[PDB]
């Protein structure tokens, strides 16, 4: 049950670094279409 | 000549000269956003 917390949190971190990248990959084109107007 | 009116001063020729650059800038900024979307490596 200790390692299940570690095995769960590691794929959580894989979600964490992936979501932080693609939300920025959302963001960089998100404000990009603002200045297109 | 009336047939040749719908090419002419409907949009002024000087204004045509200005909006030629507007269309060229539209094409260029469309291309610019296209290679800005394609160029960045969003993957780590």
């Amino acid at each position: 049950n200790h390692e299940a917390a570690t095995c769960l949190e590691d794929v959580v971190y894989r979600g964490d670094m992936l979501l932080e990248k693609i939300q920025s990959a959302l963001a960089d084109i998100a404000q990009s279409q603002l200045k297109t107007r | 000549k009336l047939i040749s009116t719908m090419p002419g001063i409907h949009l002024s020729p000087e204004q045509q000269q200005q909006q030629l650059q507007s269309l060229r800038e539209q094409v260029r900024t469309k291309n610019e956003l296209l290679q800005k979307y394609k160029s960045l490596c969003m993957f780590e």
